[PDB]
This record gives C-alpha cells, sequence and structure tokens, in this order.
C-alpha cells in the first residue's frame, strides 16, 4: 500500500532519493533515504541540567 | 558586567590548566580523565569522540 | 593496525595516527552515504518452504 | 610538552618523584625567584618545568646542587 | 562504530568500477584522481608505494 | 500535527479535559480570544430559559512542570457547530487531534560524525521558524516575615544599589507588569532590621574619612535566578488581615 | 584559452518563482558556480523583515484584546512573515489602524511612498466586533541574515518602553535555491554548458540582482584572496 | 552590506613545493565556498604542459619486455608520467632520448633544446645494463588544461597510429596534491568565524603560492561578467 500510495505521488517507490553535499556540492553515492518522521522534544532541557 | 577584558584573562589562565571529567558510574580508572579545555559556547560539554 | 603502530613507533605517533584515521573515516563515511531503506533486508526466498 | 610526558619519564623512570621534581622547580619559578631557562611560548609554568626536564637541564641532584650553590651565595 | 563504516567503506574492493587496471605514480595521484570523479573510490588498481 | 498516527489520538484530546467542548450544539454567536459564545438550536432548546452558552477559556497559566496551558478557539464568527464539536485545542493539540510533537524532514546518513552515537544534527531552519520554542511560566515568591529586631518592608529604599536597577520598580517597590527582566534583576525590594555592625577599626577609620553613615538595615530583595530572561506576566500580594496594604496592592 | 558567461534570458515563471540561465560555461565550471552561488545566495541576501511592533492596549505578548481572536503572540508570529519594500531609507514606522468586524490584512496600511506591500492579501487579525479596532506601529529594518530577539538586547539604547515588543528577524528573502548544469549545444563548439539557476524567493529581491549581489561578494572575497602579503 | 575581509595571511613554505596558507577570519561559510572553488578550478582545469605520448623503437605493446632494461616498460611509463616539462613558446614538441652504456637514463640525457626547459634534471627514468645498454626513444609533450586519462584517447582513437604509439595519461595541472582545512574563529567577540588551511604541494615547475594566485585570478576573471 505505502508502494501504491508513493506512486500517487510521483516518487520513487524505494523511497530513497539521491541527495547532493551541500558543502562541496557533490553527489552521495547509493541514495539515501529521506521523509517526514514525528519528532518530539523532551522535558529534559540542558538550560535545566547545567 | 563581563566586558571583552574578562574573556581574555579567562582565555590566558585556562590556556595549560587541565579539567578532570568523571562519569558517575567510575566502573575503573579510566572513569576520571583529565583534558585541556577549550572555551565554547552553548551549554553542552563537547568531549573527543574516541574515549 | 593501532596495536602494531603503538609496538613499532611509540605513543606520539599512534595518537596522532589515531586522530588522522577519525577524521577521514567520519569524512569518507559521509562521502559514502550509507542508509538503510525498508527493501534493503531481504526476505531469503525460501522461508516458506522450509516452514 | 603539554600532550605525552613519556619522554620525561624515559628520563626519569619513577613516574612520580618525576611530577615531584617538576613542582618543586614549577613553584621556584612561579614565586619569580628564578626565571624560565626556555624560551617561553606565552606557556604556564606546568609545561615549562616539564619542558625543562625533557632536556636533562634539570632533576633532583642538579635542582640540589643549584640550590645549594644559591644558598652559599646568599649566605655571603 | 561511524569510524570503521567509513573505512570499511573505503577499503573495499568491487568487481568492476572507473580506471580498472590504470596505474598511478603514487597515492596524492590517486586521491587527485578520486576527488576529480575520473574514478571510483574503489576500483582494483596498480600503484606505486614507497 | 502527526502526519502517520493510529486514529485514537482524538480520543485522547477530547476525553482529556483540556479541549473545550460543545454540549448543546449550534451556531457559534461570538468569538473572541478568551470566551466562545453559541447559540443553541431551537431544537435542543430546554423549554424554561435556554438562552444561549458561553464558554470562558483559560489563557496562559502556569502547568505543575512550569509549561503553558492557553486554549486557542478554533471556530469562526457564524460557522454551524453540533454537539461534541472541538471549540478551542489545548495545549499540544490541533483541531481536535493530538499534537504532542512535530513532524520533520530527516535523512538517514552519517554527516561528519556529528551524529556520531544517537546524537541527532538539526539545521538552522528549525530555529528560526521558532517550532521548537517553548514556553515555560515560572512562578517566584517574596515573603516578608516580622523578626524579633522589627518588621521587614516592601519599600523601593535599598541601601547601595545603583538606580538603574531601581528604574523598573515603582514607588511601592513592585515590578511593573510586563517589564523585561534578566538574571540578576530585582524583582522586589525588601530589607530588614540589623544593627551592631562591630566592625573592625579599620572599617571604622573608612567611615570617618568618607563619612560613611552606616545603613541599619540589610539587604533581602528577590532578584531573578541566574540565567533566565524572560517578561513578568503576573502579579499577587497576600497581606494579612490588620497591616495597611500598600498602594499597589 | 577561456570564455566568459553571460547573462541570457530570464524568466520568470511567477511573481516568486524565477529562472535565470547562463549560457557560455566552460566544461567543470558550471558546477563551481551553480555552487557558489547557491551558496552565497542563500547566506548573503540583504533584505528587509519586520523588527519591531508596537501596540496600544497590550503590555506584553502574553495578554490578549478586546474583540480579537488571535493572541497578540499569534499577530506578531504573522507579522514576522511580512514581505515589505523599502527603496530610500533604511527604517520605517508603518502604522497599520482598522476598526469594525472583518479580516485585517497586510494591505490594510498606510501606504507610503517608499514602501511597496509585495503581497496585500496576507492576513494579519480577524476582528470580531462592531467597535474594536486596532492600531498598531510596525517598524521594519534592513537587514542580512538571521538576528533574534535576544542578541538584539545588546544594542538595548534605553529600550525602557515597555510597549516594545520585539520580533526576531528573518532578514533573508531567499527561500529555495537549485541549479541544473545542461550541455547547452552550440551548433559550432564542442563542449560547452548552461547553468540553471531555479530560486524562488518571497518576491522582494529580484533575480538579476541577486545574482549580480553574489558575484560581486564572491568576486570582493576573491580579490582579498589572490594577493598574498607573505 | 558591508562583509568581513580577512587579514593576517601568512604562509610558511616548507620545502619549495609544499606551501600551508592560513587565512582568517571569514565570515561563515565561506571557508567551504572558497575552499572548493579554489581546489575544484585548480585542480581540473589548469593550464600545464605534460608528456602524452611515446614511441619506443623496439616493442609492440606495453606489457612486452625490451632486452636488458631491468624496468619493465610500465616503470618507464611512470617515470616519464612525473616528469615535469616546461616549455615557453612551442605549444607540442617531440623530444628525443637517446642513451648508451651503464646506468640511469636520467632526465640530464635528454637532448638539450632551447624553448623546452627540464625542470628537474635528476629526475631518473631507466635503468640501461651492461654490454647492450641501447636506448632510443621519441616522447611528445603537450600543452593541455587538466586531466585527461589514456582510455579516452584509445576511446576516441578515430586516428589510427601505428604501432609502438604508447598513450600516457597527461597531467596538465602542475598543483600535485591541494586540501582545505576549516576550523573555528573568533574574532575577540563573534566565534560564528573559520580559518582556512589551504595545504597545496605542486610538481615543481609553479611555485605554489603562484597557482594559488592564478587560479583565483582565472575564477575572478570568468565571473567578471557580472561585478559591477
Ligand atoms: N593528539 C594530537 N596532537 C597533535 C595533532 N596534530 C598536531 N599535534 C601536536 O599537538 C601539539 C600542538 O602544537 P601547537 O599548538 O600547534 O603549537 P603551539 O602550542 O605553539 O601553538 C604539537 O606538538 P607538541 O605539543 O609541540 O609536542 P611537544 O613538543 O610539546 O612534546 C602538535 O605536534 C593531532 O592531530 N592530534
Amino acid at each position: 500500500e505505502i508502494k501504491e500510495l508513493l506512486k500517487l505521488g510521483d516518487l520513487p517507490t524505494s523511497g530513497q532519493i539521491r541527495l547532493y553535499d551541500g558543502r562541496t556540492g557533490e553527489q552521495f553515492e547509493r541514495p539515501v533515504t529521506v521523509g517526514y518522521m514525528y519528532m518530539l522534544k523532551l522535558n529534559h532541557l540542558v538550560d535545566d541540567k547545567m | 558586567r563581563e566586558e571583552a577584558v574578562v574573556w581574555d584573562i579567562l582565555d590566558e589562565v585556562i590556556r595549560e590548566h587541565p579539567v578532570l571529567l568523571n562519569r558517575a558510574p567510575t566502573l575503573h580508572r579510566l572513569g576520571i580523565q583529565a583534558f585541556e579545555p577549550v572555551l565554547i559556547e552553548g551549554k553542552a560539554i563537547q568531549l573527543h569522540p574516541l574515549v | 593496525m593501532l596495536n602494531t603502530c603503538y609496538r613499532i613507533l611509540g605513543l606520539k605517533p599512534t595518537v596522532i595516527f589515531a586522530d588522522q584515521i577519525m577524521y577521514t573515516g567520519f569524512a569518507y563515511a559521509a562521502r559514502s552515504g550509507a542508509s538503510v531503506g525498508i527493501d534493503d533486508m531481504v526476505i531469503p526466498e525460501k522461508k516458506h518452504e522450509i516452514i | 610538552a603539554r600532550v605525552t610526558v613519556q619522554d620525561a619519564v624515559e628520563k626519569i623512570g619513577n613516574r612520580f618523584d618525576l611530577v615531584l621534581v617538576a613542582a618543586r622547580r614549577a613553584r621556584q619559578m612561579q614565586v619569580g625567584g628564578k626565571d624560565p631557562l626556555v624560551p617561553e611560548e606565552n606557556d604556564k609554568t606546568t609545561v615549562i618545568a616539564l619542558r625543562e626536564i625533557e632536556e636533562g637541564l634539570i632533576n633532583n641532584q642538579i635542582l640540589d646542587v643549584r640550590e645549594r650553590q644559591e644558598q652559599q651565595e646568599q649566605e655571603a | 562504530q561511524d569510524v570503521v563504516l567509513g573505512l570499511y567503506y573505503m577499503t573495499r574492493d568491487c568487481v568492476n568500477a572507473k580506471g580498472e587496471g590504470m596505474v598511478l605514480t603514487g597515492p596524492k595521484e590517486a586521491e587527485r584522481l578520486y576527488r576529480s570523479g575520473l574514478a571510483s573510490l574503489h576500483a582494483r588498481v596498480k600503484v606505486r608505494i614507497t | 500535527k502527526p502526519l502517520v498516527g493510529t486514529g485514537m489520538e482524538r480520543a485522547v484530546a477530547v476525553d482529556s479535559g483540556v479541549t473545550a467542548v460543545a454540549k448543546r450544539g449550534g451556531v457559534v454567536q461570538y468569538v473572541d480570544a478568551s470566551r466562545i459564545v453559541i447559540k443553541v438550536n431551537e431544537d435542543e432548546m430546554y423549554p424554561g430559559e435556554a438562552g444561549i452558552d458561553i464558554y470562558n477559556l483559560t489563557k496562559y497559566t502556569r502547568s505543575n512542570q512550569n509549561t503553558c496551558i492557553n486554549q486557542m478557539p478554533c471556530v469562526s464568527l457564524g460557522e454551524p457547530v453540533e454537539r461534541g464539536d472541538v471549540l478551542a485545542d489545548g495545549p499540544s493539540t490541533d483541531l481536535g487531534e493530538l499534537a504532542l510533537g512535530q513532524n520533520m524532514r530527516v535523512a538517514f546518513m552519517p554527516w561528519n560524525g556529528y551524529n556520531f552515537e544517537d546524537s541527532i544534527l538539526v539545521s538552522e531552519r528549525v530555529v528560526q521558524e521558532d517550532r521548537f520554542t517553548t514556553i515555560h511560566i515560572q512562578e517566584l515568591a517574596c515573603v516578608s516575615r516580622d523578626t524579633k529586631l522589627g518588621p521587614e518592608e516592601i519599600t523601593a529604599d535599598i541601601p547601595n544599589v545603583g538606580e538603574a536597577a531601581l528604574s523598573k520598580l515603582d514607588e511601592s517597590g513592585i515590578v511593573y507588569i510586563g517589564a523585561e527582566v534578566t538574571g540578576g534583576d530585582i524583582l522586589v525590594g525588601k530589607v530588614t532590621p540589623k544593627g551592631e555592625t562591630q566592625l573592625t577599626p579599620e572599617e571604622k577609620l573608612l567611615r570617618a574619612i568618607f563619612g560613611e553613615k552606616a545603613s541599619d538595615v540589610k539587604d533581602s530583595s528577590l532578584r531573578v535566578p541566574n540565567g533566565v530572561s524572560g517578561t513578568v506576566i503576573d502579579v499577587q500580594v497576600f497581606t494579612r488581615d490588620g497591616v495597611e496594604k500598600d498602594k499597589r496592592a | 584559452e577561456f570564455l566568459k558567461p553571460r547573462l541570457v534570458d530570464i524568466e520568470q515563471v511567477s511573481s516568486t518563482h524565477a529562472k535565470v540561465t547562463l549560457e557560455p560555461l566552460e566544461r567543470g565550471f558550471g558546477h563551481t558556480l551553480g555552487n557558489a552561488l547557491r551558496r552565497i545566495l542563500l547566506s548573503s541576501m540583504p533584505g528587509c523583515a519586520v523588527t519591531e511592533v508596537e501596540i496600544d492596549g497590550v503590555l506584553h505578548e502574553y495578554s490578549t484584546k478586546e474583540g480579537v481572536q488571535e493572541d497578540i503572540l499569534e499577530i506578531l508570529l504573522n507579522l514576522k512573515g511580512l514581505a515589505v519594500r523599502v527603496q530610500g531609507k533604511d527604517e520605517v514606522i508603518l502604522t497599520l489602524n482598522k476598526s469594525g468586524i472583518g479580516p485585517v490584512t497586510a494591505a490594510d496600511i498606510t501606504h507610503d511612498g517608499d514602501v511597496e506591500i509585495v503581497k496585500p492579501q496576507h492576513v494579519i487579525c480577524h476582528l470580531t466586533d462592531e467597535n474594536a479596532s486596532i492600531s498598531m506601529r510596525i517598524k521594519v529594518q534592513r537587514g542580512r541574515g538571521y538576528v533574534p530577539a535576544s542578541t538584539r538586547i545588546h544594542s538595548e539604547e534605553d529600550e525602557r518602553p515597555i510597549g516594545r515588543l520585539l520580533v526576531d528577524a528573518c532578514y533573508s528573502p531567499v527561500e529555495r535555491i537549485a541549479y541544473n548544469v545542461e550541455a547547452a549545444r552550440v551548433e559550432q563548439r564542442t563542449d560547452l554548458d548552461k547553468l540553471v539557476i531555479e530560486m524562488e524567493t518571497n518576491g522582494t529581491i529580484d533575480p538579476e540582482e541577486a545574482i549580480r549581489r553574489a558575484a560581486t561578494i564572491l568576486a570582493e572575497q576573491l580579490e582579498a584572496f589572490v594577493d598574498l602579503r607573505d
């Protein structure tokens, strides 16, 4: 189902795309996994721990 | 107030002074090591990866 | 590699060589661009057979 | 020599009385009764005393002889 | 861990790539070749070393 | 909102008491950033005095962990709403749905050993957009007791402090609402009676020389903790019965 | 033996989106210039952004106006995005005064000569009361890069007015930049390439001026760099 | 508006061919933009002169052995690839080597011509044994930009050439090695500034500093179109 829906978006069905190194501009070998993940900021804040 | 002069004196004191880093479970004698400090921005301690 | 470097040359070179190894390794690891996709882990063709 | 004191221990093999000798010298340097025998690189007296030890100019015996030298000179 | 991965990637050999059977006068030329994109980072080669 | 959820997040959000939910569905008559007033439908309208329903929302109060708990109105003027619709989203809630955090574009790859271990590399772009900035509402308390040397007072007169620090205090000695402070700044001025310093001689000599009239009151004023900087959002004053309230109270 | 790049057709697909092409690029400099330009464009493009706001009845970012629905903090967040083009002067004080029911968008700001509001449709607030009226003064400065509220305190210069509401300054109009080097086969030549720089901005800097300014900055740094006084 | 221009640019040239150059302070991010631009342009596109083709009077394929030369044809090829030639006026010239007797055929043994200068007269080429010691060859030197491997000439050799025509990789670019390290540098209060360490090894012909200078010159010269 993920493969189908990714095709509906017109994106690579394997979910990896080639990325260019922002410093030099050369491409990375072997395209890498990109995509959106839901992340959380925990209550452990450096401001308090220092 | 903490103007540039204080930062210069702090830099000069820190130069050759070593500080000790320890982690609460000091298993063996390498749980305490001394390092030469490098002043950096932020509130997080940066330690060399290899160690 | 590190061990022999220590045994033949001595400390100072082993330290410098270790640092160099870290830096180069990180650089070229970044240039490699290795990642982990869902299709990279291939179910053996004969699983259901043995089952 | 603010990386590895390995060569100073190769000069003095105890690796413990080494640090004591270096402490006597570096306190004789801090309280400015004497001056560093090595061209300073804006270093503190710790690595100065270590560098002085590694070149063989100072040890326990040289420290004692020069100390009794200054003592007997100042007696006059 | 990350280091070993990088070095591992660097040293591994491949059946076929760019510049199979090229003769280089030294490692510095090898590196010059790689950084220009005229050869793959791993490819079997004859090199002069001291 | 989570891009990839499980479907339970609406149940979690509604069932928690942080959302404000409609009891008799109808049409939203007036919307403000403090109250949502809804006109109920004649169908569900109770025969005797149905009238309209008014929902007072809660704005930035301090949570148990010191985080902000404020509700924002979701619906607009003239929207028809049904019984059990989500009027205002509570903290970390969107359109009724649980939004615990935020969804970011991640790429799995080693980037020059700055993510060496489980550490994470992040782009200036996230901080620029202010999407991971939290509001923390901290409480501070200054309490004036009465020692046997004499009751302490809250006046603004604080011996040997620069008037730069006093500038932000009113004549009563309380910070103005909305003043921006930093670590070290004095919030409430307080002095305590204390005498018989018993100074050593040389201090007496110096007092003679410069004309240093010794002030019998020690300093106690509640200064802001080290390294904390924010806006004074609110002030409260509790005076016991009997004592003469001050202008600010 | 070299050639040089001349600015050829510069198409604009949308008001924000522009494609700028450079036709006579010798082999190998496609990527070099693509990357250098991308870097400078993203980092150094001078732009305008809202620096501070004064609304009358509001002491601090957390309070609330009668008859509006967005919080003061959200109104500030909305003002952060306001794209404004000032021509001559560096610091403008725009005044927005509107009353009655309706969505107050950025167009309602009193239009001054030197100031151009690129997107009048940008929403600011929604009124909900016939007599509810908001007045405010938005002070907009010129600047490059990103300066937060907290840093600007260094230059306080007697910030005494509690009415002043600081906003983080995103001093940068360029949103996105990509380049494509494609062989530009001219009927009499072997190996020449064209750079196609596709750039998306908030509609303040025109593409030509951006590219020119980037090339200028790079040229100055290379001037300093080439000479070596040992 | 107004940028920050770097000062205190010191250059400590250990081993005249090896030059390290330190440059600070640079605005955020320009460490890598300039390091990369410089490296790329210097390395891939640099006008130079180098040995391209070789003709041995004795052998038809590069894997055969000549009588009395210890080094294989591969070894002499590699020794000639490293040979640093700087020609003044003429673009492509055909140099002849004829040497006899025991010992090392060195760059000195090449015919001493006017316009072509051999910067390293003592570079070893071949070892010649006793009693036979006959070496005769024609080495062609051409001027060109960058690095071009043998494989593309042999690919694109529609001009079919006689036996013996042994192509060697043409190393035109005089910079042999170049790298740039970026490091943290603070201008007394701003920490978001960086240092550029440019390590360069060239092959004698051009001094490293001059390599840097003309590389940056040509890059700026390309950029000229827009800088007002
Ligand atoms: N661990 C490590 N050390 C490095 C590395 N690279 C260089 N070093 C050494 O660290 C020391 C730092 O020297 P510098 O900091 O550059 O000299 P400086 O104090 O006068 O400024 C040098 O040796 P030194 O202190 O002068 O040795 P010594 O003569 O004092 O015994 C240098 O050789 C490295 O990659 N890793």
